[PDB]
């Protein structure tokens, strides 16, 4: 893990609900390459008890998919794992800072990969909550190029029985 | 990224088949058929005297 730490005293219950995902800031060039066509993508969380449902929403190509995925308890408050569901490998997630009625921040670290998420409870999000994240982004020694907006529109909640990924 | 996974993307033919073709198709024939009769007859004379 980089030097990082979760939110003090994490509650996984108020960080419960729908999240919009507002930004990411990646060294993934996917986003980087290509960052135009990624879709409006949402983020139902519910307390798995200690682990948390994590259901992503998107339209791929206007096909709504819902990515369910347990983002396991570490064993720290605020730290989780997903599985290491292949070899994607583990993916250690973070919640770093929010306030669970408007916005949240997530550091995701994979081996030699370090991203950072913004998500707001709705949209738009604060400028300040914008510029925190923006320093976050330079704590991370990301640069503004590695910073990505993903549009404002067409969230698409309840992909159906088929297009339900289940990585669990 | 939502993405494809590249995986299986060929597999090797044993040697006992001289083809293995992975042609998909579908096929659907379907026929429905209905019949009814009915033949009500009734036919009836009374007489007094």
């Amino acid at each position: 893990i980089s030097t990082i730490q979760p939110k003090a005293n994490f509650d996984a219950q108020q960080f419960a609900g729908t999240w919009l995902l507002v930004a990411v800031g990646s060294a993934c060039r996917f986003l980087q390459e290509q960052g135009h066509r990624a879709e409006a993508t949402t983020l139902h969380v519910a307390p798995q008890g200690t682990a948390m449902a994590v259901s992503t929403f998107r339209k791929l190509d206007g096909i709504c998919w819902q990515v369910r995925q347990l983002y396991g308890d570490t064993g720290v408050l605020g730290r989780f794992l997903l599985q290491a569901r292949d070899a994607r490998g583990a993916v250690h997630v973070v919640v770093a800072e929010t306030d669970y009625q408007s916005f949240a921040v997530l550091y995701l670290e994979r081996a030699g990969q370090l991203s950072v998420k913004l998500y707001a409870r709705s949209l738009p999000v604060s400028d300040s909550v914008l510029s925190g994240f923006e320093q976050r982004v330079q704590e991370a020694h990301l640069t503004e190029d590695q910073i990505f907006y993903f549009p404002k529109y067409g969230f698409c909640e309840a992909a159906d029985q088929f297009h339900v990924l289940d990585e669990v | 990224r939502l993405y494809y996974g590249d995986d299986e993307k060929y597999f090797r033919k044993p040697y006992n088949f001289l083809k293995y073709h992975f042609e998909a198709l579908a096929d659907t024939g379907i026929s429905s058929e209905f019949y009814d009769n009915a033949n009500d007859l009734l036919s009836k004379v009374k007489k007094d005297k």
